[PDB]
């Protein structure tokens, strides 16, 4: 079991690979916020609802993407 | 749950083939936009093949909703071993999100066979 | 998540009850209120005929 | 034997590199059907269906994707 | 033990194809989205082009999994 | 070992499907963007489409054909 | 041992390439405020308040890697 156990090791490096489109969807949704609230009125709902329902949809990848390299650790 | 999934989208996929085979016997067939050019035939990726990408991409949504389940395991022993009351918000979320997929999969799955019955009838 | 899942349930569809309940005023609540607008004008309609 | 268990703990790693494109295509589609509500009036029915068909088919890469190293782990 | 092992790397760089197919939808969803709030390309006109530019987009990501399937 | 080496060949050649998946939809995005500005509707825009994604998706066959050669021949 | 030490320290190497998501997050984030800003007149909450949070959304994808390379080197 010498070779599984260092190719555990290394499956859980290059499965955290899918941060980078996980943690750059986070900005892309609150710059689209941000740059649309000052054109007046864009606040209190409206938009505030597509932004916490956008936010959690692209977090999904980040999540379901740690999974994998907790389970083989 | 996960074998049963596949299997009821295969049979979902060449239905769809079948019923678009057959009205092209009357209707002429074409289904090609000409530009002055050609190698139409090469790109022939869709309507046929298009219906095994989305039958697999469709009945894939009862296993990855098992999956985000099925990850609780891992983090049970942890908080069981910072505060713990963070894995609990967590989990509300991702159930949340799973429950509305399959919404948003159901609306996809109409949506690509209003394409297949309008192209086929024009 | 079994136990959050339920308590998240019972508040959506707390607020959805009261959705439904005016949402079908403009259908259920609003056809009764038709029926009275037309029954009420074909009285007088009758009644302009009869006199 | 040795060497085919060592290959399924990578192969479960670099299948998962898939998952920046589905990362970042739920929140492009967030990004722009916040900053076009704002521009009056594409806000109930019209866009709203489009940006929920839209983004199910954007997700649809990483559900295939995670599959393939579900399989074989 | 060399064919059978080389099998499971088959599969795993095979499916980096996905990046393309899965931002591939969202690129033209979102110039839809944009478009059709400045009146009024609804029913089909944009929506045509819509329909068809993503079959057309998400046929890179049917090719590269029947290669990943095949040795796997 | 000659087999071991030949499965690799089709797994590492399809990187260069990220560019031909992105390309169709960047085509597709200008011609949608255009068409609403009135009125390339009749050829013009809709021509040069399916010309310029031929253009585009040559890469991809191109490509496709080399790692579907090692697999046979 | 052996096969299980070398593969440690290379897996904190390989984990840490999730930074440069998380990395152009705080830029993505910061040029969109400072742009908006200049249209008059976002400064006190209102845009301040979102650029805060959204920043410590997309910090988290970089913190939460961090702990998967430094759990497997000590």
């Amino acid at each position: 079991m010498q070779l599984v156990l260092a190719a555990k090791y290394i499956g859980a490096a290059i499965a955290t690979i899918g941060l980078t489109g996980a943690g750059i969807g986070i900005a892309i949704v609150f710059a689209a916020l941000i740059n649309g609230t000052s054109r007046n009125p864009s606040l209190r709902n409206t938009l505030f609802p597509f932004a916490i329902l956008g936010f959690a949809l692209s977090e999904a990848t980040g999540l379901f993407c740690l999974m994998i390299s907790f389970l083989l650790l | 749950i996960y074998i049963i999934g596949i299997s009821v989208s295969l049979w979902i996929g060449l239905t769809i083939l079948g019923l678009f085979l057959n009205k092209a016997v009357f209707f002429s067939l074409f289904v090609p936009s000409g530009t002055p050019l050609p190698l139409v035939p090469v790109l022939v990726l869709i309507e046929l093949l298009s219906y095994t990408a989305r039958a697999i991409s469709l009945g894939l949504r009862l296993a990855a909703n098992t999956l985000s389940g099925h990850l609780l395991m891992s983090i049970l022993g942890n908080l069981v071993k910072i505060f713990g009351l963070i894995p609990l918000a967590g989990i509300f979320a991702i159930v949340i999100l799973e429950f509305a997929i399959a919404c948003i999969q159901a609306y996809v799955f109409a949506i690509l066979t209003s394409s297949y019955l309008k192209d086929s009838i024009y | 998540i079994l136990l959050v899942t339920f308590l998240g349930f019972i508040a959506l569809i707390s607020k959805t009850v009261a959705p439904l309940y005016g949402e079908m005023a403009k259908n259920r609540t609003d056809h009764v209120v038709g029926l009275l607008n037309q029954a009420r004008a074909d009285h007088v309609n009758a009644v302009k005929t009869r006199i």
